[PDB]
């Protein structure tokens, strides 16, 4: 029995921690909603 | 139950203690999350019940109480923020420049950030605070790191 609990407002934060790269990937999406890499 | 707009944790008491299985967005009286978080089951909000209204396994999305309301899109140029809601931890904003998933049916933004599985459904926002998609359906690339699509629904 799943239940929900509020965790916050949806707002942009000025000076939030900035990280992560920006990869450009060739991908395939199957009928089950799974992504896979095309190589 | 609570109908205030915002980000919410999706919890279960079926397993040991209270476990966070994912996250979602309340907007315009509709609850939005990824299909793999709830598997399309009904949800509780206090004494109230939220019933599924629309869902799609291939898109990996589901809406409750009404049709999908989120229609903002990544501009393809700017940094966005993941509003990560990890299990047992405070909501936190992480800013990043998305990469791209190139598919036979078009390109989709992707964020290269790695959080626990119970973080799926956390919203990705633009600089105006609009939800441009949900985090948590993606792939494991060559170096072993996780990259999530920016998954957005269609507002009919
Ligand atoms: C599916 S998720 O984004 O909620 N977390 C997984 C990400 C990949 N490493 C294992 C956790």
């Amino acid at each position: 029995d799943m239940y929900i609990e509020r965790a916050g407002d949806i707002t942009w934060e000025k000076d939030a921690e900035v990280t992560g790269n920006s990869p450009r990937l060739d991908v395939a999406l199957d009928e089950s909603g799974d992504f896979s890499l095309v190589e | 139950g609570e109908t205030t707009d915002g980000v919410y944790r999706v919890m279960t008491r079926r397993l040991l203690g209270s476990t966070q299985v994912g996250v979602g967005v309340m907007q315009e009286g509709v609850f939005h999350t990824m299909w793999h978080v709830t598997k399309g089951a009904a949800l509780r909000s206090g004494e109230g019940r939220l019933d599924p209204y629309w869902g799609d396994v291939k898109q990996d999305l589901v809406s409750y109480c009404g049709p999908w309301k989120l229609d903002a899109a990544w501009d393809g140029l700017s940094e966005v923020q993941l509003l990560a809601v990890p299990p047992g931890e405070r909501a936190k904003n992480i800013q990043t420049l998305p990469g791209i998933f190139k598919t036979k049916d078009g390109d989709i933004g992707a964020v290269a950030l790695d959080y626990p599985a119970g973080t799926s459904g956390s919203p990705i926002l633009d600089k105006c605070g609009r939800v441009i998609g949900l985090y948590g359906n993606g792939v494991v690339i060559k170096n072993g790191s996780y990259v999530s699509a920016i998954t957005q629904g269609k507002r009919e």
